Order: structure tokens, then C-alpha cells, then sequence
RNA sequence: CGGUACGAAGUCGAAACAAGGUAGUUGAUGGUGAACCAGUGGCUGAACAAAAAA
RNA sequence: AACUAGUCUUAAACACACCGCUCGUCACGUAACA
RNA sequence: UGAUUGGUAUUGCAUGCCUGGUGACUUA
RNA sequence: UUCUUUGCCUGGGGGUCGUUCCGUACAGUUGUAGGUAAAAGGUAUGUUAGAGACUUAGACUAGCGUUGGAGCACAUUGUUUCAUUCGAUAGUCCACGCUCAAUCUUACCAUACA
RNA sequence: UAAUACAGGGUUGAACUGUGGGUUAGUUUCAAUGCCCAAGGCAGAGCACUGGAUUGGAUACCCAGGGAACUGUGCUCCCAUUAAUAAGAAUCA
RNA sequence: AGAGGCUUGAUAGUACUACCGUAAGUACAUAAUAUACAGUCCCAGCAGUAGCGGUUAAACUAUAGAAGAGUCGAGUAUUAUCCAUACAUACCAGGCGUAAAAAGCGUUCAUCCAAAAAAU
RNA sequence: UUUUAUGAUCCCAGGCUGGUUUAAUAAGUCAAAGUUUAGCCGGGAAG
RNA sequence: GAAGUUAUGGUUUGAAAAAAAAA
RNA sequence: GGCGAGAAGGGAAGUGUGUUUCAAAGAA
RNA sequence: ACAGUUACCGUAGCUGUAGAUGAAUGCUAAUUAUAGAGUAUAUCUCCUAUGACACUGCAUAACAUAUAAAUGCUCCUUCCGCCAAAAAAAA
């Protein structure tokens, strides 16, 4: 969470991680969504 | 304090939860656990130290035998390193130069030892010169000095029964123009012993 | 870390109450003070233990 | 006051405190008739210990051998710094108080409660300095006694001018034959 | 360990180093024994003997020698032992419970019995310095023969305490008030390390090199003394 | 940390004087100290809280009602000889008590060594009392020693061996 | 390729810290040489102003 | 109703103390990853 | 009616002495 | 620093065939280079606030007079000269150093003597 | 957040019951706004954008107008993600 | 100096095995040296984080800078390796309001623990 | 029907074990894991 | 000869076979 | 003709190697 | 387990210092001690002793536990050790 939340805050995850939340710039999910 | 070994999987969980600080000597990771590595100077230049310090630091980009290229500081005053020069490189961090974590061993390969150096010679590969060796022996030729208390005591106690180097005896106390004689069996004993042992 | 979170621990101080007779006996024995004149009378009439009697007060519903 | 530089009396051996003439007399008696003038009897008469008498006899015999063979004088035998300092100590002791004319030791020391170093202030087997116990007017359970350690020893069984044979003994071996 | 000391080097005596301190620089200075407590248990002589005959008149005892080489059994020792024996026997003397408890207290005060050496104070056949004389120990039973009571030997523990007390015995104005003074004195490390020897550092240096250092000093110290004295004398001659 | 009785104080020489001021004995004191901005401001509170923990055998024994005996001094704190042992009596009341009480036979094992009464100081010196069994050399040495000790020249401190 | 870290201080503005002169910042967005701006929903890690009772 | 000197309260990322601190594009060389 | 040991050259961002402006100066 | 069980943290910070799975897909991603001796929480003061309140102490106001409009004098600025010496430069420079310069004062310039 | 319909939870009591629990992934019901999709579509207000001003200058703050978004058993959980600083036992009258 | 290596700006208690203030290399010889000095001037250079060097440096270079000073010594220093001294790898022995850290709120499986601990 | 989040299916890297003394009230076995003569083990073939 | 014997690192990318059906 | 002879093996193997706890009879 | 990290307190890292190595590098040594005095000049001194006191690690000198990485080329291995009690030297 320290380095993990730091990556979230600086936005690496925003770019590199798929999101079932979608958005027009973020990567999307083409498979049914489930909590991981 | 034993909240970290709860449950059944403590023996696999807790050993994972530990400090994760950098290794003590990770600054020299490109030596690959070796005391020192040989490298070829790909670039030789002078860099500007970080402020507030000012001046020029002699540095070289060197391609180690491992193939990695690293920045190496050239300790000492003056050097002859050029491009395509082979240098032995050890772990040493020059705080001024950004990213510099290795130094060059003086007197090894094409890096000549520092000139006009007489202190910390073992840290710059300077041998003990013949002049220095001769002086480290001729230095202890003891000098004879008096404080007039020697004169008083000699004229009060010693002149009565005294023997010269040749064995001659004294017949009068010390004059005003005569220095206090040396003790034939105690003065300069160590230096005389060394000279006589040599020959 | 934290500060005064150690209940039943270093939050409280478990130190003895040393009255006049105890403190003066210690001072005289260690020789830091010359024996006062009243010390004999104080020793022969020691002060009572007030903390123990204090612990006997009980809250009562009205 | 623990920081005051106090001066305490210096300790000296009894075999160096007794008078040299008494030493010579003891040496003569022992070297003449070691049976009638036993070490125990000499110590009993002259208020010394058997070890002290033995040391006196050894030292006097060495000195007499050296003197009569003309090997070294009492001031040319090479010795250690500690023994030179001991000689100085006894010299000053004699110059101040004078040599004792009789021994003052005890033949068989007694069981006396005295501080004899930090090792003497604790029960090493129990690993405790304080014996915590309850108050009762009736018998209490006895304490478990220790059992003596069973350690190996070597006992010589046959010695000659060429070979020494000694039996290695293991006190735990049950079948002994 | 090996090699030179890497880190902070402090004098073993506990004295600070500085421009106007006993030591100029950092170091152990274990050879400097003038900064530790070395009692003088011997004698002392002078550089010169004025008398025309070598009678050893300069030789004299050192002050610490009287504590180093004591003498026991002196009259003040005897008097102190007598007073302390009276006070120490007070309990058994004034016990009025019974012979059993009296013997118990006596044994506690001075252990004795078969195979032991005691003072025999409580024995019926030993004389004591009673205040009110009484029968030694009614008319029917006594000792028909003379049989004088034997003397009582001393209590060894108490006598040793009395004798050893000597080692622990310790021997208007210009009204100028001090304002730059300390209210509670001060307790430096040197005051401890001077006399409490077990707190000091044990040397890792070779005794050979210790002896070599002593031999070097014996030859070099006078030269430095003469160097500075010659500087001063040359300056005075130039001024003259 | 406790140390065996006799070793004394152990600590950094920087703080040995502090140990001597505190007056502790037979123990080793170690500081691991804060790594924050302060060094002694909070270390003082830590040391005070440490010193507040120390108890004594007397404190423990009084609090508990049990025995906490130091092996080099057993019974030092709890043993009390009753005052009923040392109750002096006058002559008339002594006669009355001897009349009222019932006698008990004296046991030699427990009764021996009980012939003592009020004592007054007197100087003795039984180290030099001649006896028949003493050997001639022992008698000679003891006589010389007693003469030396009782001499009038004792207590005469003369720094010079060869006096003026 | 786009981005990133070090040295340098050059041009352009003045986005934040005071109500920072339009409160800040956040989720996903739209727009813009640059910091940024706008709407919407969150938070406070924000202010201003602030009741007597008929 | 405004200003200076105070004096008081609040806020502060200022403490060389708002003539403070401080953001970014562009330009400029040495590099790692990609 | 009794003369003298160079520089009014730089450096007030080396200072002494001396000034300007603003602040203070409270006790029993 | 009473006890039970899950979740997470290791200074700051940066870049980044496994699938007989539908493949630019699914699943998965804090971590390796390059920088670093700091970074960041609070309380205590000061300073500031295009923040607020207050005393009404000065400021305003009111009264007596000015100055910016014209002439002269001083200083300063611009110009010029071989030189028109120099300093002072918001308040705290500008009739100031210089409480008085035709000679001298003079420290500026020109000439010729050392 | 009026009434009505259908469901909880909480509180109080009676009965029943009788260690039947505390925590929880290879678990999945729900969950602001935005975005994708679908609906409708001009009550209000309102990105981008247009033009009326201020500014050396503004791509803004101010004004007028405005086809993006504002109601879904869908897709769906990114967050300064919802009653707080995880849940339970113990210590208090 | 019977000998060399390293230090010669501050900073580290220089540990520790027997002794545990119970003594003398105690006195004389025998009293000291370096935040004295010289060369360089944000250069050359040094250093361990901090830092020093701005033309009068106990911080760079120099030890005939003096028979200089501290330590170890036939050796000594640099680099490297670690279970790298309590950068407690935190069981002994760290944390999750504000400084890194409580999952968005919840329902459960397995494990774990509780209530008849130890014994049965 | 058999395995499987107590890690099945399924890649790469590594044979395991012992060594007496061992300072500190840190030891009566060196005390989660650090070794050094050694212990145990490590296919088959003239077809 | 037998019976018991915690896995670790490379960040890892959870179901694998058999059987049934298929042609 | 008879005995002995591995340059004293690190080439295989992860739930393996080894370790710990055991057990092992001819002349029946 | 001590110190340091620019007001103070708390987080948190960082810096020096211990120990186990003994692996590389720098400077440095090595064939280990030939030889055996007396008046070593003075001062002092009842262990009277060339005592204080002051070149002889100076000697029968010593010299230790674990190890032997990778690639290429050339050459070598063929009469291994004992037994004739393997019926031999043989009253």
C-alpha cells in the first residue's frame, strides 16, 4: 500500500491497469467483472 | 508483539513481513561481489560537483570486464588516463559527483601513482623512496645539547674522575669554551650499534 | 508509535509514598542531614497510612 | 567514598615472611630426618602450613645448591619481574616490621563466613543469590539435592623409563570388568 | 582484535585532552602511571647527601608505607577490642531466658563446638570480667580441688575487624566570595579511574613494545627537556 | 542487568559517573536511546522510570509476608530475637518467680556454655601467655613480640631510618 | 517513439501556500503553449458571514 | 469610511521571515529503461 | 613668533569612534 | 505494555506464448536501471495576511499659514570643457559634508622643479 | 420524511431454546459521479463552443446563448469509496 | 629507530575469559609537543552522513614541520563478503488517528482461537 | 472416478548431515538458520 | 530394511486429468 | 594360477537427497 | 551500543564505530640475531649484592585446520600391488 498507493497516486496504475470502471482513456475490460 | 504470528500460516506469512531496506553496500553492485574489476575507459572528462561545492572533479566512464559502463572518480592530483585505457576499479563513493560510486586504484594498470606524494602513500601506490629510506636511518644520529646544568654538575662531580674518548684524564673543570663531553658508553648508542652491526 | 496508550503499564506509576519519618530516616542513615531534634518524636509517633484509608471510600447510589 | 584512593596492606607469602634463619633450620631438619621431622610436624611446631614448609625447603635447597656449586649468587639468578617485585616487597617488609620469628598460619583452616570474591556470594548450582521461601511452623518439602558430576579421569597404571600407560576411566560405563 | 583502534581513542586515566589539558591529543597513554593510583610502600632518597659520611641519612619512609606495612596487636587495638567485646557480648550477657537460648545466642555470636576453635567465653571453666563477681560454676556441688579457670581467647572475627579498621581510618579568612563556583562540586571520570583499577582498559599492546617505549623515553625525554631549556637560555642570553 | 555480588558497576565510561551518582551496585547499565531529534530529554524520563522499578528484599518481604533471604546473610531481615528473652528482674521478684516456677532438669547438650553474666571491658593479650606445652622457640618469639607491642616506643613514626 | 532522472540557469507567464487575490484537492471527463480552466459528484487536507421568544 | 503606530484574535507550505516560499511548458547537455 | 616620519589612492561588505530612521526601557 | 482473528507497511521516489482462453484477447503486474540524505507529523515563538476586531494614541477634520502658478538664491540633474574634483541618492540625497570657495581653502586640470 | 402496499432492522416483554461463536477466500449481493450502452428529449440549469466586456495577453474568473451529462432490476466499483481511527473479549456503579 | 603501515578537524569508552580499589617501570634521570609554522585559495583538492577550501586552513599538500604526536606492530592499510553491532529480519524484539499502513459497507467456506485451560 | 488455495496441473535453480573452545551472571547442549580433514548416498554397456 | 520429516527464490499469470459426447 | 584395484566419482534425483525414531539369527 | 543529523518533541532513514572472514590490491620485512664486559666516568643506598639502573621478543627458536572454478589445443595411459605356500633353494 505504501509503494502500491504511491504508484496509484503517481498514476502508473491509471495507465497500465485495466478498469471495469472504463473511462475514455483507461483500458477497458472485455470479460465479466468480479472482485479479485 | 506476538500479533504477527497469529493463525496456522504464521511460519510462511511472518517471514515475508520484514524490513526491506537496501543492502548495506548496494552502492557498488556492479562489481558483482568482487573486490575490484578491470575496465576500459570509454570517456575521460571533468565534471562539476553538486552545489554548494565548486570546482572540477576528474571522472571517467569505464566499461567494466562485465560489460557494464559505470562512472569512476580519479582520486589524487593529476592523471594520464585517456580513452582506451585499462584501469582497476574498486568500490568507493564520491559524494560530490552525481551517481559516482566507484574509484580507480592508483599504480595499477595504466593509472600511474600520484606524484610528489609522501603521506597516505599506500592509498595512492607510492613506494618508499631511497632518499626516504636513507633519511629514516640518518635521522636518529642523536644531537648533543646542554643547558648549563650539565656544566654545573660536571664541574661539581664528574671532572674529578673523567676519561676522554682516547682514555685521557681531565686535570681541570670545564672552561667557558668547552662543551660538556658526551658519555662514551651511552651517547648515540642505538645509531652506533646499527652502524657497527652493518659494518 | 504512540505515547500514553499503555494501559495497565507505563501509563501509571507504581511508586511508594515515603512520609516524613521514612525520608528523614533515609537522610540521616545516608548522612546527608544531621539528625533533627523532632525526629525521635516523629518516629515514636509514626504518621498513619492515609492512602489505604482513602482506598476505602465507596460510591453509593442515591 | 568508594572513589577515595585508600592504601591497603600488601599481602606477602608466609614462606617469605618467616625469618631466613628459621627457613634454614626447617630445611636442615627436613633434609636430615624427613620422617621424624615430617612436613606436618614442622608446620605444627612452627605455626606454618604444609605447603609453606614445602616451599621453604624447595627454595632453600635451590639456593644452597646454587651457592655451593658456585653457579650463581643470590643476586645473579635470572628471575621473573613478579618474583623480583616480591623480593622487594619482602625486603621492605623486613626493613619496616622485621622478619617473623615464628609462623602465624593455621595448619587446617576453618569453616569461617568470609567474603572471598564474587564467586563466594552465590549458589552456582542453584543459579540464585536469594532463597525465597514461605513462612510456616511445620516441615516443608526437602530441596532436590544435586548429583556429583561424572567426569572422565586418567589414572596411571604402569610407568617405566620408556612407556607410561594410564587407564582412561568413564564413570558412566555400567559394565566394569 | 588486531590493527590500530578504529574509532574514539580516550585516555585510560579518564583525563580530558585539549590545549590546556593534561593531554594534548587523543590517546590511551597507558604508560603514564602518574595519572593512576600507585601507593608508595617503599622508601625514598634524595639527589644529594649533605653529610660527609654516607650514613644513608637521606633515605626515609614514605607516608603510604605506614599503611602498606602495618603492625597489629597495638595497645589501641587491644583497647578497642576490649570495648567492642563488652558491647558485642551485651546480648548474651543480658539474656534471661534460659541456658538453651543463652548457648544459642553465644554460638551465633561466636561459632564453636567439637572440632572448632572458639573463645570459650560461655564455658563454665573459663574466666570472664564480670562486674558483679559470682561463683564460677549450690554449696553441695563445687570443685573440691583448686582448678583455676582458664583464660578466654579472643573472638577472631571481631579482632580482625578491629585490626583492619586502620586501613579505613582517614586522616579569620580573607572575605573573598566566589561567584563562579559550583553548588554540588562535580564527579568526572578521572576521579573514578584513578583508583578503581578494574574499570580501566586492558592493553592489547605487546609487552615487548611497552618495554621498548620505556627504553626510548629514558633516552629521549632529557633531550626534549634540554631543547626547551636551551631555547629559553638562548633567548635570555640574546636579551642580555 | 544484575551482576554477581563483587563485580561492581559496568557501563559505558561516558556514563560511569552517572552510575556512581545513582549509587547502584553490582549491575550493568545499557542505553539504547532514542533515534529521534532528542537524546537526553526523553532518556532522562526513561532512566527515571527504570529506577522506579527497583525494589528491595525488605520491601518484598514486608509486602508478601514470606522470606527473601540473601545467602550471604540469612535471617538478616526477618529474624527477631523476642524481647521476652531479655527481661531483667529484681531480687525480690526473682525469688518470687523461682518459687512460682516449676524446675526443669538442665540438658547438657543444650545447656552447656551458658555461664556468662554482665561484662565490663578489660584488656587481655592471651597471644603471649606462657604454657608448659609451648615450645622454647614459641615462648621466645611470643616474649619478644609482647615486649615489642607493649613497648613505649610504639606509635613513634620516624620517617628517617637513620635519625639526625 | 512517447515518457523518466541528473547539471544549468535562460524565455514565457504566476498555478499553490493569507479569503494567495476565482478555496483547495479528488473520481472519470471536455478544452487549452505552459502552469491550468469549465461542468458534475465527492471530501476538508477551506474560508467569509452567522438567530434569544413568539 | 478609509491610513500609521501599536495591542488582540485567527491562518500559514513564510523563519535570510511576502523584496518570502513556489508551479510548469519551451530551450539546454549527461544518462537509464523502453 | 617653539612645524614636520608620504598618499583627500581603493576597500564603510574589515573595523573603532561618531551619526540618521524604526523599536523598545513597567516592580514593587 | 491483557487476550483472539483477518487486511496492510518497511526512508523518499522513478521507470517498467502463462493460456488444446475468444489473442490488439483472458489472466496478471509495488518491487531489478537511473537519482537520493533527506523527507515528512506536531508546539513554541516571530513575520506576513488584496483576514478580522479594538484603544481613539497619532492621522484626518477644524483653525493659522505653505508649497505646485511668476522672479531671484542654494543644491541637484542634463549639457559642455584639459578639468568644471569628490561623496550624499525613498522615507534617512538635493541652502546635505561644505556653520559661507575672488586669493588660499583645492582634494580637479595645464605648465615646469624635486 | 402524509396516507396506502410489500418487506427489514432496532427497542420492550412472555415463551421457547441450551456454547448453537468471534474472525473470515478458490465466495459474491449491494454501492456517488463520470465514461460505454439504452432510453427519452426540450420545466430548470448547464461542458465544448459562439460573442459582450477586463487584461500587454488571456484559450478564465464577469454577462447572454448553449444539441455534452441530470431519473435505467445494464455495463458497472476508479476514488479525499460512504457513521469516523477493522471486528470480538476484559477492565468501570 | 632495535620497523613499518595507518591516523595526526569534531564524533564512537576504545569491550568482555583469572584477578574484580588489597598495588609500585614508586622515587631520581624527567619534562613536553602541533587549533606553532610553511605552500594553495570555492582553485588544486579532501572527506563517512554532516561538511572543509572565498588569498592568515588544528579539515587540502608538506614530518629535517623536530630525536614531533596517537595506536598496532612483522606488520599494516584499502576494497570485497555477512545472520553487515538494536539500518533489532522485530518470537525475545517494530508499526497502521495526525508521520508507511484497516480492504467501500457486508454474507459465508477452510483454517485459527474461545467457552469443561493441564489430565483423561 | 482421482488430485486441488494445507498450493493440484505444471517451468528454471540448487545432494543432505556433523565439528568439542566459545569472555558478558548471554547458559548445563552456542540457542530459528553461517564450518573445515569427516558421515550417508550418487545407473548400465566388449554383443 | 521400515516410519515421520514446514519447502525457498525467479512477481506470477487455478483448476488438471479420467469418464461422457462428437464425428 | 590366486587375491585386491572407481586419479577415491558431485555426471541422475524436490517432495528427492539426507536426517530423526526404530528393526534386522544361524545350527530352523 | 554509543555518538552525529542546524529552535524543541516525535516518525524515519542515513553516517562512524564491533565481530566472522582471509578473497583481491597498496606500502613494507625476511633468511633471525654475528659477538660477549669489568671499571660501563655521576648520585644514592644495612635484601651488600657489578643494589637502585635502564641494547639482548637473543632460543633446544618457531612456522598451523579446511579448499584446487571455466573454455580451447597437444600429449600420456598398454610391463598396477603381493603371493612360486602360483610343486620351491627341497636334511
Amino acid at each position: 500500500c505504501s509503494d502500491r498507493k504511491r504508484k496509484i497516486l503517481n498514476g502508473t496504475e491509471y495507465i497500465r491497469r485495466k478498469s471495469s470502471h472504463r473511462g475514455r482513456i483507461k483500458r477497458g475490460s472485455q470479460a465479466p467483472a468480479f472482485k479479485r | 508483539s506476538t500479533r504477527s504470528i497469529s493463525g496456522r500460516l504464521f511460519y510462511k506469512r511472518r517471514p515475508l513481513q520484514v524490513p526491506k531496506l537496501k543492502p548495506p553496500n548496494i552502492r557498488s553492485k556492479w562489481l558483482e561481489g568482487a573486490p575490484q574489476k578491470k575496465g576500459i575507459c570509454v570517456k575521460v572528462r571533468v565534471q562539476t560537483p553538486r552545489k554548494p561545492n565548486s570546482g572540477l572533479r576528474k571522472v571517467a566512464r569505464v566499461r567494466l570486464s562485465t560489460g557494464r559502463t559505470v562512472l569512476v572518480y580519479i582520486p589524487g592530483i593529476g592523471h594520464n588516463l585517456n580513452v582506451h585505457s585499462v584501469v582497476l576499479v574498486r568500490g568507493g563513493r564520491c559524494k560530490d559527483v552525481p551517481g559516482c560510486n566507484y574509484k580507480a586504484v592508483r599504480g595499477v594498470a595504466d593509472l600511474l601513482p600520484v606524484k610528489n606524494r609522501e603521506r597516505k602513500r599506500s592509498k595512492y601506490g607510492v613506494k618508499l623512496s631511497s632518499e626516504k629510506k636513507e633519511w629514516r636511518l640518518q635521522r636518529w644520529n642523536n644531537k648533543h645539547l646542554t643547558i648549563e646544568k650539565d656544566r654545573e654538575l660536571f664541574n661539581q662531580f664528574r671532572w674529578m674522575t673523567w676519561r676522554n674518548e682516547e682514555g685521557e684524564m681531565r686535570t681541570s673543570p670545564l672552561a667557558d669554551d668547552e662543551e660538556v663531553p658526551r658519555h662514551t658508553q651511552l651517547f648515540n648508542r642505538w645509531y652506533r650499534l646499527k652502524m657497527q652491526r652493518e659494518g | 508509535g504512540k505515547g500514553a496508550v499503555h494501559y495497565t503499564g507505563t501509563n501509571f506509576r507504581r511508586v511508594q509514598r515515603l512520609d516524613i519519618v521514612d525520608r528523614m530516616r533515609a537522610l540521616v542513615a545516608q548522612g546527608l542531614v544531621d539528625a533533627p531534634l523532632w525526629l525521635s518524636a516523629a518516629e515514636r509517633a509514626p504518621p498513619m497510612e492515609l492512602s489505604n484509608l482513602k482506598l476505602m471510600d465507596r460510591k453509593v447510589h442515591n | 567514598d568508594r572513589l577515595l584512593p585508600r592504601v591497603f596492606p600488601l599481602k606477602l607469602p608466609a614462606h617469605r615472611r618467616v625469618d631466613p634463619l628459621l627457613r634454614e633450620y626447617i630445611f636442615f631438619l627436613h633434609s636430615m630426618d624427613p620422617a621424624r621431622f615430617s612436613i606436618r610436624k614442622l608446620g605444627e611446631r612452627y605455626g606454618l602450613k604444609e605447603r609453606t614448609v614445602e616451599l621453604i625447603c624447595r627454595e632453600f635447597s635451590v639456593a644452597e645448591f646454587l651457592r655451593r656449586t658456585e653457579l650463581a649468587t643470590p643476586y645473579t639468578r635470572r628471575v621473573s619481574r613478579e618474583k623480583a617485585v616480591l623480593r622487594m616487597k619482602e625486603a621492605l617488609f623486613s626493613l619496616k616490621l622485621g622478619y617473623d620469628q615464628l609462623g602465624d598460619e593455621d595448619l587446617d583452616e576453618q569453616e569461617e563466613h568470609e567474603f572471598r570474591g564474587f564467586r563466594s556470594t552465590q549458589d552456582w548450582i542453584q543459579r540464585q543469590n536469594i532463597e525465597v521461601e514461605m513462612m510456616s511452623a511445620f516441615p516443608l518439602p526437602a530441596k532436590r539435592n544435586p548429583l556429583p558430576k561424572r567426569v572422565d579421569v586418567d589414572v596411571t597404571v604402569h610407568n617405566t623409563s620408556k612407556l607410561k600407560v594410564m587407564n582412561w576411566i568413564d564413570p558412566n560405563d555400567k559394565v566394569v570388568f | 582484535p588486531r590493527g590500530s583502534h578504529r574509532g574514539g581513542v580516550f585516555p585510560v586515566s579518564g583525563l580530558t585532552w585539549g590545549m590546556n589539558r593534561p593531554y594534548l591529543k587523543r590517546g590511551l597513554y597507558q604508560h603514564r602511571r602518574d595519572h593512576i593510583f600507585t601507593p608508595r610502600w617503599g622508601t625514598r632518597t634524595a639527589n644529594f647527601n649533605p653529610s660527609a659520611l654516607p650514613d644513608g641519612s637521606t633515605r626515609r619512609w614514605e607516608n603510604d608505607a605506614f599503611k602498606a606495612w602495618p603492625l597489629y596487636g597495638l595497645p589501641h587495638h587491644v583497647k578497642l577490642y576490649a570495648v567492642n567485646e563488652a558491647r558485642y557480648l551485651v546480648p548474651a550477657a543480658r539474656c534471661t531466658a534460659g541456658p538453651e537460648i543463652t548457648q544459642y545466642i553465644l554460638n551465633q555470636l561466636d561459632p564453636g563446638g567439637a572440632g572448632r576453635n572458639c573463645s570459650g567465653i560461655g564455658r563454665p571453666d573459663v574466666r570472664l570480667p564480670l562486674a558483679k563477681p559470682a561463683a564460677p560454676s549450690s554449696p553441695d556441688v563445687f570443685d573440691p580441688f583448686g582448678t583455676p579457670l582458664s583464660e578466654r581467647s579472643r573472638i577472631k572475627r571481631l579482632y580482625n575487624l578491629v585490626c583492619e579498621a586502620d586501613s579505613w581510618r582517614v586522616k579569620n579568612a580573607f572575605p573573598f566570595v566566589d561567584e563562579k563556583a559550583a553548588l554540588v562540586r562535580d564527579l568526572p571520570l578521572a576521579e573514578i579511574l584513578y583508583c578503581r583499577h578494574t574499570h580501566r582498559l586492558q592493553s592489547r599492546r605487546h609487552p615487548f613494545w611497552i618495554d621498548m617505549g620505556y627504553k626510548k623515553r629514558i633516552v629521549r625525554i632529557p633531550y626534549l627537556y634540554r631543547r626547551r631549556v636551551a631555547k629559553e637560555e638562548a633567548q635570555e642570553r640574546e636579551f642580555g | 542487568v544484575p551482576r554477581p555480588l563483587g563485580k561492581g558497576l559496568k557501563s559505558n565510561l561516558r556514563y560511569l559517573p552517572l552510575l556512581y551518582l545513582m549509587g547502584i551496585d553490582n549491575c550493568r547499565v545499557s542505553f539504547y536511546g532514542p533515534s529521534a531529534s532528542a537524546r537526553w530529554f526523553t532518556r532522562a524520563k526513561a532512566l527515571k522510570r527504570a529506577l522506579e522499578q527497583l525494589q528491595s528484599r525488605r520491601t518484598l518481604a514486608n509486602a508478601t509476608g514470606q522470606k527473601y533471604d540473601l545467602l550471604v546473610a540469612p535471617g538478616e531481615h526477618w529474624m527477631h530475637w523476642p524481647d521476652r528473652w531479655f527481661r531483667p528482674i529484681s531480687t525480690e521478684y526473682a525469688r518470687m518467680l523461682e518459687r512460682i516456677k516449676k524446675k526443669r532438669p538442665p540438658s547438657y547438650r543444650r545447656g552447656f556454655r551458658a555461664a556468662i553474666d554482665e561484662v565490663i571491658p578489660e584488656e587481655i593479650r592471651p597471644e603471649f601467655t606462657p604454657y608448659t606445652w609451648k615450645s622454647p622457640l614459641q615462648k621466645w618469639a611470643e616474649e619478644l613480640k609482647r615486649k615489642r607491642l607493649t613497648s613505649h616506643n610504639v606509635y613513634e613514626t620516624e620517617v628517617f631510618l637513620h635519625p639526625p
